[PDB]
């Protein structure tokens, strides 16, 4: 029963590739091997860095160039003493890729209470969405809202006397791949 | 007009049958080395005649004429009513307990083919 | 323009996701027999032509939707063909394998992302 | 002299014309379909339609189709073409009004209210902005501030009211898209009250 393969594809810069191997007798080097299905280039592909935790494979990094979102990705984890313990995975990479998180978040006002929050992301752009979260010095949770590639957020009215809190994260979905997974929250910023 | 499953699998025996309920659907599947033709119909829908055609180029309702190329197994589904007979394939003895056919009946929302009483021996 | 393109592209995708959606989950028990249904796949789907493949399938495509008792497929499908036209613009060539629906709408929505990543 | 239409994004074109019979055409380019609305006076020299694609909620036009649309008044024994226009629909959308507005919670000095979006197409995701306003006690709707949402947002929490007051409030919706795309006209004041 072959350790599951994760793979995320960050910022589309690069791509890690990892299972976790310690659950097995017999400290192992699993192998990584990977092609692209139905395409050009579908030769079978050695993994050529691998990744080690405690001096054991443990994943495996796909440069930029080894990286073809909207082309089927085939890995296979391979026991390297017995051929027939082989498992293989199909990926489709552009909805595992995983941007930076937002950053320059700044405020600004239209009106004396109404505030817009702006921010910036490295790469993409119309290529992503984004989730705002804030909250007052007064609120027991985040205040959530689901934003598309205007990178903006209107807070149209807000109280001069309570402390807000806003962060932001975001996402490679849906015009650009169907990510599932966020990237990491910007730093909080404050008004 | 459902009919979930399809009818069980008797050991050496095949089903047929001989008239089809308003509702079933006969796929469209070719033969290897075929493929059903651009824009064509996936089934052929009962309702009584057939309300498409299947067609295959190179890569109550009757039985329906065998078109040009196929699959040599017809894939169909049934509707509930649909009684479906049992018997054992050329060069097997049969051995009967009772009815020799599935009928698909409709309980509290689920539907069921009913169990064959019929045991084939060479 | 670019942008007139990437719009297109963009309904298209909707229209397709919304479909996907639709079919794609608990509360709609059709969803195994409309698995068994083969679908024709493009050989190749990297441009704007490619879409011929696709158009072909429109037909079939619908015949499966038509068979959800809940989503509105003729409608649905005549909007699918109008913006397919228009974007497409050949010969399609198909692959060996044939795929079920879901299988079938994923790759139409893999075309779509692809060249809509590329539009800007 | 004008001849103006919007499309609500789904199966619905409102026209106005303004120059006995008289009727609105429209034919869709690339579609098997066509249809007609009875001109009805409103101003002195107004006349308006609307033309039924299909059932309210129902997606009848794309941003690919273009429809002719022409104004024909009836002249003796034929039809003469009054007014034409190459109609995208798309490009000159103006949706209805939201809906369903409701309190979702009332405190003393803060009020958070929802509504729904009406015959607003899915084909433009999250592509929609908004706006609000508040009527209180001592002004008018003309001296209400226009609150911007820059995203699809169905809800508002209004801060710094006052307690025991009698507001209204009202909200109105765009789709970004369209080079002659207008606000929705507001919708239905929903009147309500800050705690004591
Ligand atoms: C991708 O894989 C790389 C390499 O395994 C990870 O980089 C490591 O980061 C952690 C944090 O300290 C440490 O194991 C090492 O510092 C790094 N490994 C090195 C330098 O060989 C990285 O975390 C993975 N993920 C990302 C987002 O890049
Ligand atoms: C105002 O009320 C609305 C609607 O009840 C709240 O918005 C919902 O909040 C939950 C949890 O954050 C979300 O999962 C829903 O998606 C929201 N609904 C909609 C249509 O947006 C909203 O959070 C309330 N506002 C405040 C500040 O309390
Ligand atoms: C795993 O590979 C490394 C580097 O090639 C090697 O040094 C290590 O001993 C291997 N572990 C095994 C096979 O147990
Ligand atoms: C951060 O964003 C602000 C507001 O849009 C902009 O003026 C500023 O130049 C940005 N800072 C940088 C250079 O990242």
């Amino acid at each position: 029963p072959l350790p599951e393969v994760q793979c995320f594809v960050f910022n589309v810069e690069y791509m890690n590739c990892t299972w976790q191997s310690s659950s097995e007798p017999q400290p192992t080097n699993l192998t990584l091997h990977y092609w692209y299905k139905n395409s050009d280039n579908d030769k079978v592909q050695k993994c050529s860095h691998y990744l080690f935790s405690e001096e054991i494979t443990s994943g495996c990094q796909l440069q930029k160039k080894e990286i073809h979102l909207y082309q089927t990705f085939v890995v296979q984890l391979q026991d390297p003493r017995e051929p027939r313990r082989q498992a293989t995975q199909m990926l489709k990479l552009q909805n595992l890729v995983i941007p930076w998180a937002p950053e320059n978040l700044t405020l600004h006002k239209l009106s004396e209470s109404q505030l817009e929050l702006n921010w910036n992301n490295r790469f993409l752009n119309h290529c992503l969405e984004h989730l705002v979260q804030y909250r007052t010095d007064w609120d027991h949770s985040w205040t959530e809202q689901s934003v598309d590639y205007r990178h903006k957020f209107s807070l149209p009215s807000v109280d001069g006397q309570k402390r807000y809190t806003f962060r932001v994260r975001s996402r490679f979905n849906p015009l650009c791949g169907s990510a599932q997974h966020w990237s990491e929250w910007s730093h909080p910023i404050h008004w | 007009e459902l009919c979930d499953d399809d009818p069980p699998e008797i050991p050496h025996a095949t089903f047929k049958a001989m008239a089809y309920k308003e509702g079933t659907m006969l796929n469209c599947e070719c033969k290897r080395g075929f493929r059903r033709i651009k824009s064509g119909s996936l089934y052929m829908l009962c309702t009584s005649s057939w309300d498409n055609q299947c067609q295959c180029t190179s890569s109550h309702c009757r039985e329906p004429p065998p078109w040009e190329n196929e699959a040599t197994e017809r894939i169909y589904h049934f509707v509930v009513g649909q009684m479906v007979y049992y018997q054992c394939v050329q060069g097997y003895r049969a051995l009967h307990r009772g009815p020799a056919e599935s009928v698909c009946k409709m309980t509290h929302g689920k539907t069921r083919w009913t169990q064959p009483q019929l045991i084939c021996t060479g | 323009s670019t942008k007139k393109t990437q719009l297109q592209l963009e309904h298209l995708l909707l229209d397709l996701q919304m479909i996907l959606n639709g079919i794609n989950n608990y509360k709609n028990p059709k969803l195994t027999r409309m698995l068994t249904f083969k679908f024709y796949m493009p050989k190749k789907a990297t441009e704007l032509k490619h879409l011929q493949c696709l158009e072909e399938e429109l037909k079939p495509l619908e015949e499966v939707l038509n068979l959800a008792q809940s989503l509105r497929p003729r409608d649905l499908i005549s909007n699918i063909n109008v913006i397919v036209l228009e974007l497409k613009g050949f010969m399609c060539e198909y692959a060996d394998e044939t795929a079920t629906i879901v299988e079938f709408l994923n790759r139409w929505i893999t075309f779509c992302q692809s060249i809509i990543s590329t539009l800007t | 002299s004008q001849f103006t239409c919007f499309y609500n994004s789904r199966a619905q074109i409102s026209c106005v014309w303004s120059q006995t019979s008289c009727q609105v055409h429209a034919w869709p380019d690339r579609r098997r379909w066509q249809q007609t609305c009875e001109l009805l006076p409103v101003s002195q020299a107004s006349w308006a339609c609307n033309l039924i694609l299909g059932a309210p909620d129902s997606q009848k036009l794309t941003t690919v189709d273009i429809v002719t649309l022409r104004v024909l008044c009836r002249e003796g024994v034929r039809w003469r073409v009054m007014a034409i226009q190459d109609f995208k629909p798309f490009e000159n959308l103006r949706l209805m009004a939201p809906i369903s507005l409701q309190v979702v919670h009332v405190e003393t000095h803060r009020c958070n209210i929802s509504w729904e979006i009406s015959q607003a197409s899915h084909y433009f995701e999250r592509h929609l902005e908004f706006e609000a306003r508040t009527l209180s006690p001592g002004h008018t709707w003309e001296e209400a501030p226009l609150l911007t949402l820059k995203q699809k947002q169905e809800w508002i929490c209004l801060e710094t009211l006052t307690p025991d007051t009698q507001y209204e409030f009202q909200v109105r919706v765009k789709p970004l898209q369209g080079e002659f795309t207008t606000w929705s006209p507001w919708s239905q004041p929903l009147a309500f009250r800050t705690k004591p």
